[PDB]
Parts: C-alpha cells; sequence; structure tokens
C-alpha cells in the first residue's frame, strides 16, 4: 500500500500505529505478528508456556492455558 | 548514542472546510480557524502569484 | 467519440465549448453537418475543472 500504511494479507490497508498494538485488525491477524513480546499485563495471568490470559481465568473449573497450568493446583490450593 | 529519530506516523489537525463564494473572476474564502493555520494560493500559469 | 447508429433515428451529443457561436461541423461518418445556434454565457463563475 502506500509507504505510511500496512498492508494485510487480505489487501486491505491500515496504519502503522495499528501494527502490534494489542488489537486485531487485519482480518486473518497479519497484525500483531511478529514485533516483541507483549510479556502480559500486571492484570493477567501467565500460562507456564508464556501465553497470557485475563485473570478471571485462573482456576474457572475449565482450562484455558495450551498447557493447562491454569487449572494446576500448584497455583491454586483447594 | 541511544534513543534513535525514527519516521512515524502522526496525526495532524484538519481545519473546518471553508465556504466559497464565487464571484466574476475570483473566489472569497470565508477561513475559520481558532489556531493559526498556513493557506497558500498559486496561479496555474506562467506567473505563480504564490501567497 | 463514438455512436451507434440505426436505419433512423437521432442521437445526441455533449460539446463543450469557448465561442459565443456555435457554427462548428460536425461529421458523422464522415458525412458534415453544420450547426448554428448562439451559445449563453454561463452563470456560474467558479468551475472545478
Ligand atoms: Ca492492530
Ligand atoms: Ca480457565
Amino acid at each position: 500500500c502506500e509507504p505510511s500504511q500496512f498492508q494485510c494479507t487480505n489487501g486491505r490497508c491500515i496504519t502503522l500505529l495499528w501494527k502490534c498494538d494489542g488489537d486485531e485488525d487485519c482480518v486473518d491477524g497479519s497484525d500483531e505478528k511478529n514485533c516483541v513480546k507483549k510479556t502480559c499485563a500486571e492484570s493477567d495471568f501467565v500460562c507456564n508456556n508464556g501465553q497470557c490470559v485475563p485473570s478471571r481465568w485462573k482456576c474457572d473449573g475449565d482450562p484455558d492455558c495450551e498447557d493447562g497450568s491454569d487449572e494446576s493446583p500448584e497455583q491454586c490450593h483447594m | 548514542i541511544p534513543f534513535r529519530l525514527t519516521p512515524t506516523v502522526c496525526p495532524v489537525p484538519l481545519a473546518h472546510t471553508p465556504t466559497v463564494t464565487k464571484w466574476f473572476k475570483g473566489i472569497t474564502l470565508h477561513l475559520t480557524a481558532t489556531r493559526p493555520t498556513l493557506l497558500t494560493t498559486r496561479k496555474l500559469g506562467l506567473r505563480a502569484d504564490a501567497t | 467519440a463514438t455512436t451507434h447508429v440505426t436505419a433512423t433515428g437521432s442521437i445526441t451529443l455533449h460539446f463543450s465549448t469557448s465561442s459565443p457561436q456555435a457554427n462548428f461541423i460536425v461529421s458523422l461518418c464522415g458525412k458534415k453537418t453544420t450547426c448554428n445556434a448562439e451559445c449563453k454565457p454561463p452563470a456560474d463563475h467558479i468551475i472545478g475543472e
């Protein structure tokens, strides 16, 4: 697209300010890829492999981590 | 020397679109602007009376 | 620049001129005709093209 624009895989041009900013806008997901790690957030739970999930998903009874660490008893002791 | 000057994209204000009153060999712009705004006019001919 | 031609009929054509008089020659498959009218000055003063 334009030099000040980023081209998604669907042929739609967005701005570079929308590249790696947390929200996905390129339909398929061409944005929010590569760049640097987002290192989760202060209000987000960190899975053992490095995946970031919302903190309300920690020990809710259902697995949400890829490795299933969110339901492990090591972090929440029943 | 850290903190390299890099080219990014920034938003810049868009002024109010001027109403044009149209007379026989001229235009009159009304040009409301709260802040200083650059108006540049040129003639599309041999002598560009650039104001 | 190119129009369709039936065995008989009429075709409309838009033209732009600068003369006050429309006394030019129009050709249609090389057949020449002469138009004649008086072209009024425009009312709007400023145009975008
Ligand atoms: Ca985005
Ligand atoms: Ca969960």
